[PDB]
């Protein structure tokens, strides 16, 4: 929040939703034989791409 | 090839040791909490009844 | 593991993006409650105020 | 079979972690701070003692549901069993 | 009900952030080389 | 004594007031929104901070 300190920070309520799934499907996955879904590259290009060009 | 499996389970002990603590944090910040509540209807009563 | 194909996971990410911005959405900020603390003693003095006014 | 599922967790939940306040549920919401953590407690030997306000055997028990759901998936792929039984 | 509750959120910035068709382009495209490679195996 | 005409329901009314406002605190865990009446809510984006 300190940082953008704008009428950009409507944007910022989710930002700390996209820490939180990320955090946690990393995480999950220490455990024995568990599966994570962040391991496959395929939902990381559509994690960048609708999040980035929603920037330009 | 699961010897793996013990030593996540193994580090998940070492931070129950420390969960002993946690239960002031996690007590602390409830108590914490409370205090605010304490303070604002004391401080809300002592206005009101003065105003009057 | 090369994977391949990727016409899975990416539209199983944006239904979890219903989820966390309804968990998320229902938290509770410490500092609005300091907020609400001022405008009550504003009021009443504007109140005393206005009984002063009353008065003179 | 919705109404099934649903009223598994809201059981899993209101007797071992955490039961929570909202008044309509004010007692209920004490009824955890006793808890059922000393009836979880047994399971393990004694050791996770700490499960007091940060309760592990209300957490614990999710992460070794899941970890021996995810035994089934593997359990094709990596057999490895002769015609007899281990040690 | 999953709808009201976010649904002052979504026009606000999916105006910008809803633009998974450039993700669907370029992921189309992708399903392109691949089904053209095993048919020339 | 329009003081003591108009000023004597502002003395009621804050007699009232006081009333209610033990009503309010009630139990430690009481209810979220019974405590929403005198720590503020407000509409989108006012909170800055």
């Amino acid at each position: 929040m300190a940082i953008h300190n704008q009428k950009g920070q409507t944007w910022s309520l989710m930002l700390m939703s996209l820490i939180m799934f990320i955090g946690s499907t990393n995480i999950l996955g220490l455990l024995p034989h568990s599966f994570t879904p962040t391991t496959q590259l395929s939902m990381n290009l559509g994690m960048a791409i609708p999040l980035w060009s929603a920037t330009v | 090839e699961t010897f793996s499996a013990i030593s996540t389970i193994g580090v998940l002990v070492y931070i129950v040791k420390k969960y002993g603590a946690s239960i002031g944090a996690f007590a602390d910040k409830l108590n914490e909490q409370k205090i605010a509540q304490l303070e604002e209807v004391k401080q809300a009563s002592i206005k009101q009844i003065q105003d009057a | 593991d090369t994977s391949t194909w990727f016409i899975t996971i990416t539209s199983m990410i944006m239904t979890l993006f219903i989820l966390f911005q309804l968990k998320i959405s229902n938290y509770s900020y410490p500092a609005s409650p300091e907020s609400i603390e001022l405008k009550t003693q504003k009021h009443s003095t504007p109140w005393e105020m206005k009984w002063t006014k009353i008065y003179l | 079979a919705s109404v099934v599922p649903l009223k598994d967790r809201r059981l899993l939940e209101v007797k071992l972690g955490e039961l929570p306040s909202w008044i309509l549920m004010r007692d209920f919401t004490p009824s955890g701070i006793a808890g059922a953590f000393q009836r979880g407690y047994y399971r393990y030997y004694n050791k996770y003692v700490n499960v007091k306000k940060g309760s592990v055997a209300g957490l614990s028990m999710v992460l070794a549901a899941y970890v021996v759901f995810n035994y089934c998936r593997s359990y094709k792929e990596l057999k490895h069993e002769r015609l007899r039984k281990y040690h | 009900f999953q709808f009201t509750g976010i649904k002052k959120y979504f026009n606000s910035y999916t105006l910008t952030g809803r633009m998974n068709c450039v993700l669907a382009t370029y992921g189309g495209i992708a399903l392109l080389v691949l089904y053209f490679k095993l048919r020339s195996k | 004594a329009e003081f003591l005409s108009l000023s004597k329901a502002r003395i009621e009314a804050y007699e009232k007031e006081l009333e209610k406002m033990k009503n309010i605190i009630p139990f430690d865990q009481m209810t979220i929104e019974d405590l929403n009446e005198v720590f503020p809510e407000t509409k989108l984006d006012k909170k800055k901070y």
